[PDB]
Protein backbone atom coordinates (compact mmCIF):
# COMPACT_ATOMS: atom_id res chain seq x y z
CA UNK A 1 0.00 0.00 0.00
CA UNK A 2 2.93 2.51 -0.17
CA UNK A 3 3.67 5.18 -2.69
CA UNK A 4 6.92 5.15 -4.61
CA UNK A 5 7.62 7.58 -7.46
CA UNK A 6 9.05 11.11 -7.01
CA UNK A 7 10.23 13.73 -9.57
CA UNK A 8 10.01 17.49 -10.47
CA UNK A 9 10.07 20.49 -12.93
CA UNK A 10 12.24 23.54 -12.24
CA UNK A 11 15.51 24.95 -10.83
CA UNK A 12 15.95 28.70 -10.28
CA UNK A 13 18.78 30.93 -9.01
CA UNK A 14 20.35 34.29 -8.11
CA UNK A 15 23.57 36.32 -8.39
CA UNK A 16 24.86 39.94 -8.39
CA UNK A 17 27.62 42.27 -9.47
CA UNK A 18 29.43 45.12 -7.74
CA UNK A 19 31.08 48.10 -9.48
CA UNK A 20 32.46 51.48 -8.41
CA UNK A 21 33.09 54.22 -10.91
CA UNK A 22 34.33 57.72 -10.58
CA UNK A 23 32.62 60.34 -12.69
CA UNK A 24 32.49 64.08 -13.10
CA UNK A 25 30.22 66.78 -14.34
CA UNK A 26 31.11 70.45 -14.73
CA UNK A 27 29.35 73.67 -13.98
CA UNK A 28 28.01 73.74 -17.46
CA UNK A 29 26.77 77.12 -18.60
CA UNK A 30 23.06 77.43 -17.84
CA UNK A 31 22.35 78.68 -21.35
CA UNK A 32 20.18 78.55 -24.46
CA UNK B 1 28.90 104.11 -8.16
CA UNK B 2 29.85 107.02 -10.38
CA UNK B 3 26.61 107.80 -12.12
CA UNK B 4 23.29 107.05 -10.56
CA UNK B 5 20.22 107.28 -12.70
CA UNK B 6 16.96 108.44 -11.15
CA UNK B 7 15.14 105.12 -10.83
CA UNK B 8 12.00 107.04 -9.98
CA UNK B 9 9.01 108.52 -11.72
CA UNK B 10 9.72 105.92 -14.40
CA UNK B 11 5.71 102.99 -12.49
CA UNK B 12 5.10 99.66 -14.25
CA UNK B 13 8.25 99.81 -16.30
CA UNK B 14 10.58 100.50 -13.37
CA UNK B 15 10.45 97.07 -11.80
CA UNK B 16 9.66 95.80 -15.36
CA UNK B 17 12.91 94.23 -16.62
CA UNK B 18 12.91 92.14 -13.45
CA UNK B 19 9.68 90.76 -14.86
CA UNK B 20 11.90 88.37 -16.69
CA UNK B 21 11.94 85.43 -14.28
CA UNK B 22 8.91 86.39 -22.25
CA UNK B 23 9.36 86.77 -26.02
CA UNK B 24 13.17 86.71 -25.86
CA UNK B 25 14.06 83.11 -24.79
CA UNK B 26 17.56 84.47 -24.43
CA UNK B 27 17.09 85.45 -20.80
CA UNK B 28 16.95 81.95 -19.42
CA UNK B 29 13.82 82.34 -17.28
CA UNK B 30 15.54 83.43 -14.10
CA UNK B 31 13.43 81.30 -11.77
CA UNK B 32 12.28 77.91 -12.95
CA UNK B 33 15.90 77.23 -13.78
CA UNK B 34 16.96 78.48 -10.39
CA UNK B 35 19.44 81.05 -11.57
CA UNK B 36 21.37 83.67 -9.55
CA UNK B 37 20.83 87.39 -10.11
CA UNK B 38 22.06 90.86 -9.22
CA UNK B 39 19.74 93.58 -8.05
CA UNK B 40 19.75 96.83 -10.01
CA UNK B 41 18.41 99.24 -7.42
CA UNK B 42 20.57 100.41 -4.56
CA UNK B 43 19.59 102.70 -1.73
CA UNK B 44 21.28 105.91 -0.75
CA UNK B 45 20.62 109.07 1.19
CA UNK B 46 20.74 112.55 -0.27
CA UNK B 47 20.96 116.21 0.64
Amino acid sequence: IPIPRPITTPHNNFIIFNKVHRFLTYGLANVV
Amino acid sequence: VVSSIDELGADENLFEDYVKEKSVPNHVPRHQFGIPYPLKNYFALVL
